Parts: structure tokens; sequence; C-alpha cells
């Protein structure tokens, strides 16, 4: 996250880490089984990290859990990035605090101008590189579909979304992919990608979730 | 050597952190860097030892 701030410790409960030796993506817990990511944070084996903060310290608050299933959306384009989307069931069920919480889906796709949270451990830097110990917190908003095709001229779906700053300077970056995109409670987002990271004209690209909540309940309860 | 071993690592548009390896001409051997993990360039390996291979030269 560049251009963002520290979150309180814990106040991103469904913020998770995904790890296979190193931290290389983020991810939300959607319930006590269940972690939604991104398809290109795909890896065959993957330890889900939930309850963190610093995420270089073992701090006293984290459950690590190996994930059991993987499965990335059937119709995931590696190449457009169409249907960005990713379910990884749990190898035993994690345990509900105040650190550790579910988020909800979507009741429906929010509007443009709907102010959301995204987080991660990301880079901070729009240059260079500087991977934070502790979670990183953006307040940014969803934006107007034309803003963001004018942005990126014919790469945006109708399962993505725009959401940051046409004038840079805040956006999510590399480490952050498969992180949440949060508005009134609800996860509308999922960090995907874009050109750079904060850079003028090309705010993030986001997984538009409101458009696989069927996809994501169907798979659950057949898995 | 291949022209595509002296281009610059290519992070690429996604936004993951996933350690690969590039041929570094300046330096003469293979270092690492992040890669995005979508639309890679040829210039990015899962070890060195294939960097080197591939890169490496005469
Ligand atoms: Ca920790």
């Amino acid at each position: 996250i560049v251009g963002g701030y520290t979150c309180q410790e814990n106040s991103v409960p469904y913020q998770v880490s995904l790890n296979s030796g190193y931290h290389f993506c983020g991810g939300s817990l959607i319930n006590d089984q269940w972690v939604v990511s991104a398809a290109h944070c795909y890896k065959s084996r993957i330890q889900v990290r939930l309850g963190e903060h610093n995420i270089n310290v073992l701090e006293g608050n984290e459950q690590f859990v190996n994930a059991a299933k993987i499965i990335k959306h059937p119709n995931f384009d590696r190449k457009t990035l169409n249907n960005d989307i990713m379910l990884i069931k749990l190898s035993s069920p994690v345990k509900l605090n105040a650190r550790v919480a579910t988020v909800a889906l979507p009741s429906s796709c929010a509007p443009a101008g709907t102010q959301c949270l995204i987080s991660g451990w990301g880079n901070t830097l729009s240059s260079g590189v500087n991977e934070p110990d502790l979670l990183q917190c953006l307040d940014a908003p969803l934006l107007p579909q034309a803003d963001c095709e004018a942005s990126y001229p014919g790469k945006i779906t109708d399962n993505m979304v725009c959401v940051g700053f046409l004038e840079g300077g805040k956006d999510s970056c590399q480490g952050d992919s498969g992180g949440p995109v949060v508005c009134n409670g609800e996860l509308q987002g999922i960090v995907s990608w874009g050109y750079g990271c904060a850079l003028p004209d090309n705010p993030g690209v986001y997984t538009k979730v409101c458009n696989y909540v069927d996809w994501i309940q169907d798979t659950i309860a057949a898995n | 050597r291949p022209d595509f071993c002296l281009e610059p690592p290519y992070t690429g548009p996604c936004k993951a952190r996933i350690i690969r390896y590039f041929y570094n001409a300046k330096a003469g051997l293979c270092q690492t860097f992040v890669y995005g993990g979508c639309r890679a360039k040829r210039n990015n390996f899962k070890s060195a030892e294939d960097c080197m291979r591939t890169c490496g030269g005469a």
C-alpha cells in the first residue's frame, strides 16, 4: 500500500496473509473455513496466516493454517486478468475472535463514489521498494467505470472496478494482491492489478466481488 | 546472449510479491527481483541456475 497508513492493531480482522515461504499475497476470511483471494495468487501449496499485524514478528494472536483446497474461478484469464478470483478452503476451521473475524460478501454492487478500505503488506513505495512489517491501510473510493476505462483503454471488463485516485499518490502495490477492498462492511473488491503503483491516471484495478457472490456460495457448499 | 537477457526485470501489472531471478548484464550474474504474478517477460526465471544457463552467455 503506497501513501497509506499503519492500520490500528487488528482493526482489519478479516485480512489474512498467504505464505509459501515468505508473504506473497493477501486474502479475506469469509467464513471459518474459507478465504477469498486473487486467482493470480495461486500456488500449489499455501499457508494462510490469520490474526497478523507484524508479519515478521510472532506476536501471540496468529493462527497458521494450511490450504486444503485451492479453487480458482473456472473462467480466469491469466493475461486479461478477467475473473481474477480464487477460493481457499482451510485444512481446519479457524477460531473466531476480535483479531480473527469474517467479512461479509456484497449484498449488491456498490456504486461509484462509495468509500472503501484497502489493506495489505505490499510495497509502500511507487519508486523503489519497502516491504512493511505492519499491515497498511488506505481509504479510497470506487471510481466511475468511465474513468477506469479512460485510464486503461480497452482493458477493463465488467468484472473489474478501479478504486483509488486519478491523481495517483495512493494505491495498492506488489504484495497486496488478493487482499480486501471493504466498503460499508462488505467485501466489494480484491486487489488485482494496475500499471505501476500510485501513478497518475492509473489507479489500481480490482476484481468486482459483487459479480461472484453466487459462484462463491455455490463453490463453498459443494466443497 | 539472447536479447531478452539485456532487458531490465519486469514486475508486470499484477500485485503479488513473487521472487524470481533475472540476468543483470552489468553485474554479469543473475539476481532476484519482485515479479507481480502475471504477463512475465523472458528475463524471469524460477531459479538462478536456469537463469545463468539461459542468459550467462559464454
Ligand atoms: Ca505476527
